[PDB]
């Protein structure tokens, strides 16, 4: 198989052969059982491999591959990645892949590190158009600290996160509510013929 | 052709008051003016 | 205590040691944090029932 | 069966707009679920089910999203007091 | 509460002297709605001096 | 008290300690990772030389068991393998996924 990576799913061979002809338990255990050296060749293929088993160059379609399914990914990169405004739904894909791969302090720290300029404009954003979501709001929060926050930026967040905690406890006791002698002493009653 | 009715187990006296309408008498023997007490022989439901 | 945090809360950032200064507070927060979500499940089904015997 | 019919459309347009800060259509919700649950649980078995747990599901979603709402409505308010003392 | 609630729901409908006790009940069990709600509210700005 | 929050969790973690009480092995899924005692933290090391803290892996780690401050044998889900802890690199590997 180093011959083969070396000169140009399923267990090996249909990697290899598609491999071949372009020059996943199983194919993790088939390809993994070196790797450094074959990932520096390689670089669908590469999908596979990030899926399976050089976090800068997978920071420079493998786009949602990476920050879905990618082993080791830095998180400066990521927060460029997550603070780039696009919204194809990657403030919540890598809101998720931040919670899930590192920690509250890190991303504390790096958010210190971060300007202030894209951290407005992320809030901003936020208001204007997803527990990830604010978490992370609450991550740049207790982030950029307690004084450099304008007035009417708060303001604006104030409104934003007010009526959605109104609808939120609105939400959630709708929630749980779809989660939920004889006769008297004279009647008048008639009969059938 | 005729009917019986099962919807009046209890009754002192059926008869007819007026052109058309019935009395139909009945009782209620335990459950308002006896409240005797009972022995307490408990059924175990689970 | 809101006033605590608001005030001195340049001191708290301060401390090296928060968690070990105030275990407590954040003990007993936590516990109602965890709390709310059950007694809002209750509240919600106290309100359907409620209105159940209002309406009849 | 006007009322479950009704069930349906509202059903699926809270799975469509969950976040939504219209007031009417949780309150008819409210008094659908509140009045005749039983009866609809009566009715229907797979179709409304499999609606009621999408529906049961992304409002779960909106109860673990909560909490943190509720931190932040903290700093805020704690941001105003401190704002408040950076005047006086 | 709840089980009693689920069993007892139309025996409360025909008693009024338990629904003065329920109505009780709402306005005392919105104190963890306003106070425990609040305990949350600082659990989040306590965070932030961390 | 080493606290993260994930937001996805797996019940595919492990943890190993050393002999001496200096470092922990712990077997994420996908992930290994080294621990310091007395910190918690990352084994920071200053001479650089790729005996990093975090090794990616095939599938979800299931064990991660050294013989002694030389070998360490991590199995996965999939494929188990024997690697020394003075060198990184790998010795042993074999395919437990046949079985």
């Amino acid at each position: 198989v180093i011959e083969k990576l070396s000169a140009l799913t399923s267990f090996d061979d249909i990697f290899f052969k598609e491999l071949k002809i372009k020059e996943y338990i199983s194919d993790p255990g088939f390809l993994n059982k070196d790797l450094i050296f074959g990932k520096f060749s390689g670089n669908t293929f590469l999908l596979t491999h990030p899926l399976f088993p050089r976090n800068l160059l997978s920071l420079l379609r493998l786009f949602k591959q990476a920050i879905v399914t990618c082993p080791n990914l830095p998180l400066n990169e990521l927060l460029e990645e997550l603070f780039s405004i696009r919204n194809r739904e990657l403030l919540l894909d890598i809101s998720f892949r931040i919670l899930q791969d590192f920690t509250r302090d890190s991303i504390k720290q790096e958010m210190k590190k971060l300007s202030k300029l894209d951290v407005q404009n992320f809030i901003e954003f936020i208001t204007s158009g997803s527990t990830q979501l604010f978490q992370l709001l609450s991550l740049v929060l207790d982030s950029i600290g307690l004084f450099s926050l304008e007035g009417a930026l708060l303001e604006n967040l104030t409104l934003y996160i007010d009526k959605q905690v109104e609808i939120a406890e609105r939400n959630t006791e709708l929630w749980n509510l779809i989660d939920t002698r004889a006769l008297p002493t004279y009647t008048m009653e008639y009969l059938d013929i | 052709h005729f009917f019986f009715t099962d919807k009046y187990k209890p009754l002192l006296f059926v008869d007819l008051i007026s052109s058309n309408e019935l009395a139909i008498i009945e009782r209620n023997p335990l459950t308002f003016h006896s409240k005797q007490k009972a022995f307490i022989q408990p059924k175990l439901v689970f | 205590v809101k006033w605590c945090l608001i005030i001195h809360g340049g001191y708290l950032v301060s401390i090296p040691n928060l968690m070990s200064t105030l275990s407590s507070l954040h003990s007993t927060l936590k516990r109602r944090s965890d709390l709310l979500p059950r007694l809002l499940a209750l509240d919600a089904r106290l309100d359907c029932t409620i209105n159940k015997f209002k309406t009849l | 069966d006007h009322l479950s019919k009704i069930f349906l459309t509202i059903s699926k347009s809270i799975t469509q707009n969950p976040w939504n800060e219209e007031n009417l259509l949780p309150l008819w919700l409210k008094w659908l679920l509140t009045l005749k649950s039983g009866e609809l649980n009566s009715i229907k078995d797979k179709h409304t089910k499999k609606n009621c747990k999408h529906l049961k599901s992304a409002l779960r979603s909106s109860e673990e999203i909560l909490p943190v709402l509720l931190g932040i409505q903290g700093r805020l308010e704690m941001l105003r007091r401190q704002a408040k003392l950076r005047e006086d | 509460v709840a089980v009693v609630l689920e069993l007892y729901g139309n025996t409360l409908e025909s008693s009024p002297v338990l629904q003065e006790l329920m109505i009780d009940l709402k306005t005392k069990v919105r104190h963890e709605i306003h106070k425990s709600k609040e305990a949350q509210r600082i659990e989040g700005m306590l965070q932030l001096l961390t | 008290i080493s606290l993260p929050n994930f937001n996805h969790f797996s019940n595919s973690v492990s943890l190993a300690w050393s002999q001496d009480g200096s470092l922990i092995f712990h077997g994420f899924d996908d992930k290994l990772q080294i621990l310091d005692f007395d910190t918690f933290k990352k084994f920071e090391s200053l001479e650089n030389t790729k005996t990093v803290s975090e090794f990616t892996l095939d599938s979800e780690i299931q064990t991660v068991k050294l013989i002694n401050d030389t070998n360490l044998i991590v199995a996965t889900r999939t494929t188990l393998n024997a690697i020394n802890l003075l060198r990184g690199q790998v010795i042993n590997s074999f395919d437990l996924y046949p079985f």
